[PDB]
């Protein structure tokens, strides 16, 4: 998955590019899908980033493969399938961690 | 030890059904519709394709029907044609079978009651010397606007942002299963929306061998689509030099009638070289036997109007032909000309196709066949109808997927 | 807590009243079935707002106005691609149908003949059909009630106009606040408020005077009106028990299909297989008497415990009880249901049938309801009433009432707009 | 329907607790013949973007909670932190100070413009 | 709003916010399309800034140098006696060279930051 | 000189010429009021901005033209089609105290019309203008068999209430404030506006009614002054008031023509029958031409004799609508003599209107009930040209004369420039 992620921009850019109602539906949908993904990154504290670290530990429940093998002789398509039943879980955890982190920062900033 | 890392731009996709749009390179209904003007090899991708579950086919079927109705809708409705019609036969310099093929009819159109006359083909008129125009009594017949062209032009289907089209490059892909040579495109190759039955005209050829495809090769209820690796040229003509007669209907409303034929009357026909056909059919059977068994000798049979005869739109005029003799220097297929057209498989509204002045000649490429099944040796017959198979023969290599560029994986880092 | 700073918060749980566009949603050939294209669960989840008091007002509720518009628009859309009966706007020659007819009906049905078009414009045919008296007028030549006003479109026999529950759902950024207060009179503060995405599912039942198949009060009879002392306003009465009513058209009818043009068909009443009997509806006596007494008790609560309450009849569409039973239109008499004075086994209501229906008080449009074959019976639940009021200590109430039918179901809902940004003072400042 | 849970659950709670449920409200924005539905969808997007643009203008992009460098004026509200927080609901707060929101928004933009310039000048060697 | 259009850059660079908020606020299909288009144009510009290290900024400084073949002027020449309209014409070309460079720099910067974070 | 880096700025005040769709707004049964439902006055001066403005290459006019045609065609879609009226009319002369100048003007026509209920016909009659029918006592309607005629719904008003065109988000309208600006070229007094502030969509030929006035001088504009293939648009700095009347007390005869359809016929006229003329003060007209000529001479010479001539062989007359009726006024009494108390002009009336320049899709204008007067302002003229020179009286130009000062531009807020900062 390393080589596959050397650049995350070529596939990130131009996702907003270019009776007749169906053409509007296609355009409206493209915008909505774009915004939904950006919305999710924002609430996880990853706005503006393609790669971000978080404070949610990785569970062996989700996967018990080591970093070797996961990140090398494998790709993203089967990876996504292997952990497809945990995405709701992970997203919920990311949301909770971000909310607590912002509160903690607000308090530290107020204290000094 | 490991933490969740979030990645955006992840190269992952899922099967999806979306709305695709039309594009082209440069009066024609597709030219006024396809206003949008107009590859990447994936090194280790093995994707599953299924041409009979491909919604791109349904999209063409729907778009084409809608485009036709949209174009025919704002044209004169031939209300005053449903009148008692009076007819006699044409006896003027007719080559022996067109005896009884052309009729000379007259009627009173909207004091008004103007008596007019026109010629009709036998297939257009039904008796009650008292006649009625066929099917005008069950549905409205409208006249296609003469300024509208239905000539097929290449159509490219293009993905909306967030979607991509995967293409199978496997030289022998049989319509289903995994494909190990997958590339991505934004737009398909151009497909000409040629409408025909039995023989598929002006499509893309197979690159190495004849490819025989079906949902289930042993199920006789399904059609077999055969893609040839060489084209067969077919020459179709309507030898009669006719003229058109403009008849006023009303306040700027005009009917286009078939006028009198200038010169002799001759039978419409199509022809194919014998050697080419013979070898072509030979190529098909060599490979057809791989699914049905060896120790067999070549044998075909003719068909069971649009399904039993070959049908195409020739030069802008609907043309039908007898394929018997292809399936049983050149072979000539007799042909018939018809007006009052019930498109696809509808039994509702019909279109009146105005005549084209002058002798009509068209030459086209036979690129594939639709065959059905009737030890028991070969027993195959031409099949056809539905017209979705006409697009399956071009779209079989394409699939639409949704890109979902967001996911997670464990990493060694932690946010500070 | 001095030298405080502005902090901006996004995702703040506040809202303001707002009007917007709502979606049609449903559970899991019909006018609403092909409109609600968004699946949703019946009994959608509610989020209770534990310490929220909110102001509700059943009147000036835009949800009602939007529903009224949606129902009419859908009606007109489904009726649009149907056969026009303009060729039927001809002079009729009619006689009386008196073959096997009971009394109180002579003159109700007529045998009418006319010269109709055929598939060809140069041909004519002589056809005949039966018509109901209410739709046929004197110029023994007769005219239809149409032509004098407008054109009539035949309803397509292939599409159902039966109500199904439909749910109204908020667009993103909006929310529906539902009042759970067991007994409020349509206005004022509500102290039990929950948030939902969709309404509970309302059947768009169209009727007059008596409200059928609605949601019952869970406790007591609730009387609601915009202004109870203003005789110009209607009173909506929500019952806590249903009164069951049996409606029927006992005659076994046939349908005569006439081709009038190129794929154009007219569906005429053909003939009657059995005898001719009057359409009617049946209400149990004990149930009605007690139900009405419950209403009276609640009226005394507002009008005095020493007053006299009278129920009188109405002053066609708003005079009789209109409803659609089995797909056929009924105009039933209510006399005898409102025939009493309250101081300190069943009833039969005769019914009339119209075939030509105009709707929502519009004049410029009309629909022809094709006949249906066989015998019609349905059973409905009377869930509420629409009543009106006329120095005196005696007060008379009468049946009455367009939008009231929906206002009575949407009373628990309010639509609000979410306003996620706000600011407040704190001790946090940027470095 | 997993997302629509707890939405406005904190509406009647005090500001002190409600401030911890901002994600829940935020995650229910966007999300959720055919002639009015596109207006409903387009509007949801437009409202969303107007709020995001405004946070961007104020220098709060990407945050649910952002601190500014703008002092609070006692004329907008003369209450102490212990009476606003852990006491009032956000709805009650919104019913107050609603007359000063434009003032606050305007001055927040001016502050950010000063900061954008100061950063450009101080990012330079000086 | 555009009152600063005739002012020189550096003066006309003040209160950029007035021109930003007014990009979103201040048969019927044509109006529906107009609304969609305004949204798409807005987002196309925001994505372009967002893919650079300029998300949420009005003034953004980055690591891409001038090679002095594009502007061909010094700073006194550029930031005085010159409006933004004139400048846009002066360097109307080279636009996409710069955009490509800004993206490459940002991708490299992000990768370097993630390894520095992890390796600590 | 050294160590400079790329920075970007968002919210940069730049723009480019652009083509977009503008939307309509209005200030509070009118056809435009129904369409221009949006309610609606900001203007920002740009102190040091010079900009290029144009005409004839200006697309705002094209949008307005299209919107008007569209609105009219849409407006007539649901109205009664006078299809069953291509019948032979039995027409005699109206002789009821008809004055000498219009002896042959009116016809009394009877015919067999279809009634509702399909089976019966009715004999009805109506009055027609001599310009509405064709003799073949045997008459037929003009051009009813090249096109069906649609009756305008009598309830719809076409009063030209001011129309405001407003920019969509991301766009702005620039205005030229140069008081003497001769149509096109650079303008050094420019401001930005949100809306055009209200243009009355008045439709006319030869004379432009109820438009804008120049503030200081009469302005003469043309794409090519030197050619004879362009119209000259003249904007006056003072209006000329003109009265119009149609003093014939006709009534509306309502005829049911079908199952819910009505035709509105001209009924009997009450009282004597007279012309429907218009009145222009002599001094105002004589001075107005003198003002035009003094400015016109700037392109022709001060020793050049300038003559005004009559119409060349709908357009040879002054077409306008007033009170809902269509007028065709004779302007031959105007535009006379050479340069180096009131005038009364006769007008004709028509009921079948071929709007703009189309052959079919004709409209029937129902008669108005009673008698009307209208008072309008002549604010400009459209003139053409053939030693000495002549000028003669002579649809987009009606709006070019109102929108010459407006331009639409697209805002492009993202800019790039060098400075000394990085990270
Ligand atoms: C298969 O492809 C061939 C080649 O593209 C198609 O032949 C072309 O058919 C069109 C339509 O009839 C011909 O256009 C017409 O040409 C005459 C020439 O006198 C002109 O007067 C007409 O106005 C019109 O432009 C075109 O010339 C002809 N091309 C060639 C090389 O002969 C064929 O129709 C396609 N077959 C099917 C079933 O679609
Ligand atoms: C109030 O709700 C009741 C149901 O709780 C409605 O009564 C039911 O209405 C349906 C729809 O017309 C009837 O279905 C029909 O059944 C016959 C066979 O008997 C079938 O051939 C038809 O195609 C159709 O499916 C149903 O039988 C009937 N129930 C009873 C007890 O008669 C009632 O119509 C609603 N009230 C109003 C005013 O809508
Ligand atoms: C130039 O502007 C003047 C007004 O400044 C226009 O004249 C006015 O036109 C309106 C609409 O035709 C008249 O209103 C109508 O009055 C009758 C009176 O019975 C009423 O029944 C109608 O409902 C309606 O309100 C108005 O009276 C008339 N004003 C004058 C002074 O006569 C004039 O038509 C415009 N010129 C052009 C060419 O558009
Ligand atoms: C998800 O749950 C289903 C339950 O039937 C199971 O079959 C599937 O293998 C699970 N997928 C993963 C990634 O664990
Ligand atoms: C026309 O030919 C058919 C046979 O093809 C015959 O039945 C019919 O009677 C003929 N009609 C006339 C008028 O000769
Ligand atoms: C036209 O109508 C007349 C009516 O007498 C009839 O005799 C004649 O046969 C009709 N002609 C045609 C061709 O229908
Ligand atoms: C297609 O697949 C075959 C599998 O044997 C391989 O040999 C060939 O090189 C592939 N071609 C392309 C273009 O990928
Ligand atoms: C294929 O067709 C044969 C015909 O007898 C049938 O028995 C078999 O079950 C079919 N298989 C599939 C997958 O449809
Ligand atoms: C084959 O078709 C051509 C038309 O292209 C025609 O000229 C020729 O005569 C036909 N062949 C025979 C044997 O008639
Ligand atoms: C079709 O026409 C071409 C010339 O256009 C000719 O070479 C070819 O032999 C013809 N084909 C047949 C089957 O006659
Ligand atoms: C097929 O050929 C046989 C040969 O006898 C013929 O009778 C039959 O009608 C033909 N069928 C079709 C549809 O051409
Ligand atoms: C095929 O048709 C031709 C027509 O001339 C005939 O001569 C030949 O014998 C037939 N062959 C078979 C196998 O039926
Ligand atoms: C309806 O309310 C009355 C109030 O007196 C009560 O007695 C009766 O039991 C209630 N019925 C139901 C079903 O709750
Ligand atoms: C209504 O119909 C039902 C049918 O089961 C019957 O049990 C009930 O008694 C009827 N009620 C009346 C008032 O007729
Ligand atoms: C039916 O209603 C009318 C009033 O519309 C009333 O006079 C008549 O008496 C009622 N029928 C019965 C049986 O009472
Ligand atoms: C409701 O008010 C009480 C008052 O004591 C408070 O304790 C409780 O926490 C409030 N409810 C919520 C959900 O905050
Ligand atoms: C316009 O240029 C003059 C030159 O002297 C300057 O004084 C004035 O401030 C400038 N105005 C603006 C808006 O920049
Ligand atoms: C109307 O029709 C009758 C015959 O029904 C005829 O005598 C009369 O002359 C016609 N009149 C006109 C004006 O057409
Ligand atoms: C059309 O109408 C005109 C009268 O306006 C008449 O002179 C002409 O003969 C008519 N033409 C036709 C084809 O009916
Ligand atoms: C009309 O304008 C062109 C330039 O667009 C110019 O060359 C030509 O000479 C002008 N016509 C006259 C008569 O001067
Ligand atoms: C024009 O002036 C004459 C003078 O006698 C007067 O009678 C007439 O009514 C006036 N007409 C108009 C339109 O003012
Ligand atoms: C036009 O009408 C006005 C009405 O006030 C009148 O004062 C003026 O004199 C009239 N003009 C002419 C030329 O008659
Ligand atoms: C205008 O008035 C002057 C007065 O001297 C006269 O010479 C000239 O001919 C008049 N022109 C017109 C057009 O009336
Ligand atoms: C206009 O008036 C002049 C006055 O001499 C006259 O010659 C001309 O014929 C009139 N115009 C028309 C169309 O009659």
């Amino acid at each position: 998955m390393g080589a596959a992620s050397m650049t995350l921009t070529v596939q990130a850019r131009n996702l907003l590019s270019g009776w007749g109602i169906k053409q509007l539906q296609a355009r409206v949908l493209a915008v909505e899908r774009y915004l939904r993904d950006q919305q999710l990154l924002g609430i996880w504290g990853c706005s503006g980033k393609l790669i971000c670290c978080t404070n949610v530990p990785w569970n062996s429940t989700w996967s018990n493969r080591n970093l070797s093998e996961i990140w090398d002789n494998m790709t993203w398509l089967q990876w996504d399938k292997e952990i497809s039943n945990y995405t709701q879980i992970i997203y919920g955890l990311l949301e909770e961690s971000q909310n607590q982190q912002e509160k903690n920062e607000q308090d530290l900033l107020a204290l000094d | 030890n490991l933490w969740v890392t979030v990645y955006y731009g992840v190269p992952v996709w899922k099967d999806a059904e979306t709305t695709l749009f039309c594009a082209s390179d440069a009066h024609n209904v597709w030219a006024t519709h396809c206003c949008v003007p107009t590859e990447i090899h994936l090194e280790n991708v093995t994707e599953e394709f299924n041409m009979w579950k491909n919604n791109m086919v349904e999209q063409m079927h729907t778009d084409i029907i809608s485009l036709w109705d949209q174009s025919l809708k704002p044209c004169v409705k031939l209300t005053p044609l449903c009148v008692t019609l009076q007819c006699t036969n044409v006896t003027n310099n007719i080559t022996d079978d067109m005896r009884g093929e052309l009729k000379n009819c007259s009627f009173n159109m909207t004091d008004k009651k103007q008596k007019v006359y026109s010629l009709f083909y036998r297939l257009d008129v039904v008796q009650i010397k008292e006649y009625r125009l066929i099917n005008c009594n069950t549905s409205a017949i409208t006249q296609a606007c003469p300024k509208v062209s239905f000539e097929p032009i290449p159509i490219h289907y293009c993905a909306p942002a967030g979607f991509a089209i995967l293409k199978c490059k496997d030289k022998k892909f049989n319509g289903t299963g995994p494909c190990t040579n997958v590339s991505t495109v934004q737009c398909t190759h151009g497909i000409k929306p040629v409408v025909s039955t039995q023989l598929l005209l002006n499509g893309s050829l197979a690159e190495e061998e004849v490819i025989i495809r079906s949902e289930n090769i042993t199920n006789n209820a399904k059609n077999i689509l055969v893609q040839l690796n060489e084209s067969v040229q077919i020459n179709c003509t309507r030898p009669n030099n006719n003229t058109r007669k403009s008849i006023r209907i009303g306040p700027g409303q005009w009917f286009y009638a078939t006028g009198d034929i200038i010169g002799d009357i001759r039978q419409a026909h199509c022809n194919v070289s014998k050697a080419t056909w013979n070898e072509t059919l030979g190529k098909v059977v060599k490979q057809l036997r791989k699914h049905f068994g060896n120790n067999t000798i070549i044998r075909f049979a003719n068909s069971s109007l649009e399904v039993t005869t070959h049908s195409f739109n020739c030069g802008g005029e609907f043309f039908y032909c007898n394929t018997s003799g292809l399936f049983n220097d050149s072979i000539t297929l007799p042909c018939r000309i018809k007006q009052i057209i019930n498109m696809w498989q509808r039994i509702g509204q019909a279109m009146y196709a105005p005549p084209i002045q002058g002798v009509i000649r068209c030459v086209s490429n036979i690129t594939g066949l639709i065959l059905t099944r009737d030890s028991t040796t070969e027993t195959f017959r031409p099949g056809g109808g539905d017209m979705r198979d006409n697009w399956r023969s071009e779209l079989y290599k394409y699939k639409v997927v949704k890109i979902e560029p967001l996911g997670v994986a464990p990493t060694r880092c932690k946010r500070r």
